[PDB]
């Protein structure tokens, strides 16, 4: 550990939008739509739309870990802390050579394959007061998911239940006790914010997870179901998160497409409701692949040589 | 700049046989390659695609196969409503550059019938037009492989003529050819004897059928 | 602190640009701090909001630092003060639902007085001001009226909803008539 | 189950512009494809393009793009074809095709190249040509080549534009034991058939032939008295 006293702000953090544009240039030569859109406008308001024709290769997109060392005149910087808000002066900093080995992961609502949380669930936000700041929830145990191209995931309906306890526990634990913690699945918006999407085998998964955001703070849901099965489906056409527009992929081949991955943390957002009584609703957020970047490096920050 | 050749340009066979086509390409086309049927003047129609499945409400007897540059729709006992030209389309490329094969003829193959050629002359009011018109009609007849020769003043003279066979017939199944030697006024005037020889497969020797300008 | 106007059905579209040109975090929320709808980066993140079904932005312009907040079917009750937190600014905007909606029949004897009555929001107070096919400049508050409705009137006519600067046509058909010739 | 239908035939000059339409009607429009395959005549298909509707792209022939553009108008539920700098070799039979893609409008697209869906076709004639009736020539029955069973005649349309034209005998009786040839282009620019009946010589002087040659383009419906002269 270092022996010093430094400022982080994962919520201005560099590193995460050096990394986000490494991941989406790790997504222009992996990755490559048969037709992509993206607007172009001049400012008056007329926009054409730029079309793109590449080839469209079938690979299975399976991401590799990846590291981040710093070069020379160069150093990172870790915060220790069984809970961090990520967002302060960090008293047990340590300067560290690469940070550990992180998978980027693209998707939607749910962190996949992420870090756990050390202690207990931890949930940051640039601003929990403002209903529009993405509350990132940090899992400190995974809740397996298994998705397939057949058209689903499946999850523990045990742990997702825990799991959802254990975070509107922890959110109640920020708004106030005395409030009521409820889950309602996405407001409204894009294919790919209102569900769980993500990519598998190279192909856009978007599943429903419609039975995994309607948790009320009274009842349960297990009636006669052992395991939560969300209702996936692939898309083709997609909206790129790269950058506003459409891309369109090629569709499925291989004889099967699976993915087992770690629900390590969420994205939430609660809505405003404007100081009404305690009654707060947090439904699935996130489309903004950096907060996902950040929920990995909220604990970092390169820094200049002295 | 992918090529698709349909090596069979014609292929002469009878109802009830098995007919095979085959469909040849530049660069492999995976399995990206579809079959069409047309009927003279109707729309194509879509037999085949991804090479071997059947489009939605098609006769079993048409057989999709192949993969990669060699693809092949063999029918078994053709039909009669089977009759038509065939084609193949490759769309496997991407960006799209789809090409079409260049065809395939099914016609039915039949007894080989001689041609009965009609000569018929220029009428006067045509001629009081300003040209003239000859037709050599050839009618019914077997292999659409004739020959005709317009001789003036047994003149081998090969030029301003014009010919246009029919399509396979429905009872007969047979072919009419229609060559057309179409002279001025002033030099119809100025020839006397105008004959045409059709030399068919049909034919035990050449058959020349003329006229004299009256 | 702008403000729009509307008219009662109509799609009324309340910007919101950034400094620079550059797609970057935005959020549409109305008085009551009610999340309308923002953007997740690429995204479209529409919230609780009522106007859920009928908000919607400009994905295209994002990228010029633009992020309006298009609103259709625009109700009389659409009319507020929305906020569009952007880049730690509060671009308050306002929003103005009139609806112009004569009371009898287009179609009205001649002599007869016409009529018309502007469905307004709470604590909005604008001065209207239709213009007859010949001429007629008169005035209305809220409601205004023609007290004889002269034959030369019957025809196309074009009210103004004055509120701050802005105003809204209102456009309206007229018929008079007779007992014949 | 869609069912296509196309803008009428036109007659187009050289260095022109022409558009066709297509009705598509009977499905949901945006999860078709369309794809525009002109066949010149006696020539075969050729792969004019394709709009991947839905996403309002369309990709094109090589040895046509810049002259040709493929659009859709949603709303209304058509796709257009328009090809510019008309040369004589674009004359040809232009046709409407489209296949289904899946779910399109859920973001499942299969993105097929073949056509399941083709439309009654629309004829482009690209010529310098102008519009004009037919004039029907009268075949005289071989009545001093052919005898002893029946001897054949017939008509000779000649120099008619632009096309089609149709044909039949004795008012549209005698339509059997008849050979109407396809009709051929004179270097004029002008095209020319011919139709012929083998019939009886017994029948010559009772029976009045006459062909029935309509051109519709030039609305000059012509009727000629095949008189076994
Ligand atoms: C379309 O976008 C282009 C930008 O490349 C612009 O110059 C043009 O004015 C716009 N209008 C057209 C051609 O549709
Ligand atoms: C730690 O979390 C609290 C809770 O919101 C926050 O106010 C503070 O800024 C964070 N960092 C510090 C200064 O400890
Ligand atoms: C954190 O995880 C431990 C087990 O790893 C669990 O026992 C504890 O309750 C969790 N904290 C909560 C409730 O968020
Ligand atoms: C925290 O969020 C509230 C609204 O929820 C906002 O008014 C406040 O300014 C934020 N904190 C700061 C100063 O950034
Ligand atoms: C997910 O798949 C793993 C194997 O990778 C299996 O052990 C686990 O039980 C599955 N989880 C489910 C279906 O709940
Ligand atoms: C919750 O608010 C306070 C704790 O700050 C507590 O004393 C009070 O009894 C509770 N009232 C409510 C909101 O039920
Ligand atoms: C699945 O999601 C849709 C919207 O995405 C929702 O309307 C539907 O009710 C959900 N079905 C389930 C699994 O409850
Ligand atoms: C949440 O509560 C509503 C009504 O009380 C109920 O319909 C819904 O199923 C509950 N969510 C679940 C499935 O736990
Ligand atoms: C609820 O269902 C889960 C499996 O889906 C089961 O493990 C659990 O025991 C059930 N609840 C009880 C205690 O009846
Ligand atoms: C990560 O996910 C896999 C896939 O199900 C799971 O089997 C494995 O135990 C998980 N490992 C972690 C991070 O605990
Ligand atoms: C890690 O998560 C990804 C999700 O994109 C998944 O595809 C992968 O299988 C997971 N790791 C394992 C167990 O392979
Ligand atoms: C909280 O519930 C509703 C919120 O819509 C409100 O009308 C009520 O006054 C509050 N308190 C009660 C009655 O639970
Ligand atoms: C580390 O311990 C030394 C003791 O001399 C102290 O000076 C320094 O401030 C400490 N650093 C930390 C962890 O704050
Ligand atoms: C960091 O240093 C503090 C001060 O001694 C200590 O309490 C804490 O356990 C250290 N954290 C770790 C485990 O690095």
């Amino acid at each position: 550990l270092e022996n010093v006293t430094e400022n982080f702000n994962m919520w201005k953090n560099n590193m995460v939008e050096q990394m986000h544009e490494d991941i989406i240039s790790l997504w222009d030569q992996s990755l490559k739509p048969c037709v992509k859109l993206t607007p172009l406008c001049v400012g008056a308001g007329s926009c054409n739309t730029s079309v793109i024709t590449q080839a469209c290769p079938k690979v299975s997109f399976e991401p590799i870990p990846i590291h981040y060392c710093a070069p020379a005149g160069f150093a990172i910087l870790k915060c220790n802390d069984k809970k961090f808000n990520g967002t302060g002066p960090c008293t047990n900093v340590s300067t560290v050579q690469c940070t550990h080995g992180i998978r980027p992961v693209v998707s939607t609502q749910l962190l996949l394959n992420g870090s756990l949380a050390e202690e207990e669930i931890v949930i940051r936000s640039e601003n929990f007061t403002n209903n529009a700041k993405t509350i990132i929830v940090q899992l400190n145990e995974s809740v397996v998911i298994n998705c397939t191209g057949a058209g689903h995931c499946n999850l523990s309906k045990t742990q997702w239940e825990n799991t959802l306890e254990q975070i509107a526990i922890k959110l109640k634990e920020q708004f106030g006790n005395n409030k009521t913690i409820i889950f309602n699945p996405s407001s409204g918006g894009d294919p790919e914010i209102v569900t769980h999407s993500f990519n598998c085998g190279g192909e856009f998964f978007y599943c429903n997870s419609t039975q995994l955001f309607t948790w009320n703070d009274t009842r349960k849901l297990n009636n006669t179901g052992r395991n939560i099965t969300l209702p996936c489906r692939i898309k083709q056409i997609i909206n790129m998160w790269q950058e506003v527009g459409k891309a369109m992929y090629a569709p499925p081949i291989r004889g099967q497409i699976r993915c087992s991955s770690n629900i390590t943390g969420l994205l939430l957002t609660r809505d405003g409701g404007k100081d009404t009584n305690g009654t707060e609703i947090f439904r699935p957020g996130g489309g903004d692949m950096r907060d996902n970047w950040r929920s990995e490096l909220y604990k970092y920050k390169v820094v200049k040589i002295e | 700049d992918i090529v698709m050749t349909q090596s069979p340009a014609t292929l002469s066979v009878s109802p009830g046989e098995r007919a095979t086509l085959s469909c040849r390409a530049s660069e492999s086309v995976s399995s990206d390659l579809a079959w069409y049927q047309q009927k003279p003047g109707q729309a194509p129609r879509l037999l085949i695609y991804g090479a071997s499945t059947r489009a939605t409400g098609v006769p079993a007897r048409f057989s999709g196969s192949g993969s990669g540059a060699e693809f092949t729709l063999t029918i078994s006992s053709l039909q009669s409503e089977d009759f038509a030209v065939y084609y193949c389309q490759q769309y496997n490329n991407w960006p799209p550059r789809y090409t079409f094969g260049q065809g395939t003829r099914l016609e039915i193959k039949r007894t080989v019938a001689a041609p009965s050629v009609f000569i018929f002359p220029p009428s006067d009011e045509q001629l009081k037009s300003g040209t003239a018109s000859v037709v050599c009609l050839l009618n019914n007849f077997y292999p659409r492989e004739a020959k005709v020769q317009w001789k003036v003043d047994n003149a081998l003279q090969s030029g301003n003529s014009q010919e246009s066979v029919t399509e396979q017939d429905s009872k007969d199944s047979t072919y009419s050819l229609s060559s057309t030697l179409t002279l001025s006024k002033a030099d119809y005037e100025k020839h006397k004897v105008y004959a045409c020889e059709v030399t068919h497969q049909g034919l035990s020797s050449p058959v020349t059928k003329s006229f004299n300008r009256g | 602190k702008k403000v729009v106007l509307g008219k009662k059905g109509d799609t009324v579209e309340l910007t919101c640009t950034a400094s620079q040109k550059k797609s970057i975090q935005f959020h549409w929320k109305n008085s009551n701090q009610i999340k309308i709808l923002g953007n997740q980066g690429s995204f479209l993140t529409k919230g609780p909001s009522k106007l859920n079904d009928r908000a919607d932005s400009r994905r295209s312009l994002w990228d010029q630092g633009n992020f309006p907040l298009i609103i259709k079917n625009l109700k009389i009750e659409d009319s507020d003060t929305y906020i569009c937190e952007v880049e730690d600014q509060k671009e308050e905007v306002q929003l103005l639902v009139f609806g112009l909606t004569a009371n009898s029949d287009t179609h009205l004897l001649q002599g007869q007085s016409l009529t018309l009555t502007l469905e307004s929001p709470p604590g909005s107070s604008p001065s209207v001001q239709c213009r007859s096919p010949r001429g007629k400049n008169i005035q209305g508050g809220k409601t205004l009226s023609v007290s004889q409705l002269e034959l030369q009137d019957s025809g196309t006519w074009t009210c103004t909803v004055l509120q701050n600067q802005k105003k809204v046509e209102f456009k309206i058909d007229i018929v008079v008539l007779a007992f014949q010739k | 189950e869609v069912q296509l239908v196309e803008s009428g035939a036109e007659v187009k000059k050289p260095g022109s512009s022409v558009k066709v339409s297509c009705k598509a009607s009977g499905d949901t429009f945006i999860r078709y494809s369309f794809t525009w395959v002109r066949q010149a005549p006696g020539q075969g298909l050729e792969w004019m393009g394709r709009i991947i509707t839905i996403l309002d792209v369309a990709h094109y022939a090589p040895h046509l793009q810049g002259r040709v553009t493929i659009t859709a108008d949603k709303s209304t539920s058509t796709v257009y074809l328009e090809l510019r700098n008309l040369r004589s070799d674009d004359t040809a039979v232009y046709f409407c095709a489209g296949v289904y893609e899946g779910e399109a409008d859920e973001g499942e697209y299969d993105n097929n190249g073949f056509l399941k869906h083709w439309g009654q076709g629309t004829l482009v004639t690209v010529s310098s040509a102008s519009t004009k009736g037919p004039s029907v020539f009268p075949l005289a029955p071989s009545s001093k080549s052919t005898s002893g069973g029946t001897a054949a005649l017939g008509c000779l349309v000649k120099d008619y534009f632009p096309e089609p034209v149709t044909v039949s005998w004795n008012s549209g009786a005698l339509t059997s034991g008849v050979h109407t040839f396809p009709a051929v282009l004179q270097s004029s620019g002008l095209y020319s058939l011919s139709s012929v009946v083998t019939v009886p010589s017994s029948s010559l002087g009772t029976q009045t032939y006459i062909c029935n040659v309509n051109h519709k383009p030039s609305n000059t419906k012509v009727d000629k008295k095949v008189e076994p002269k």
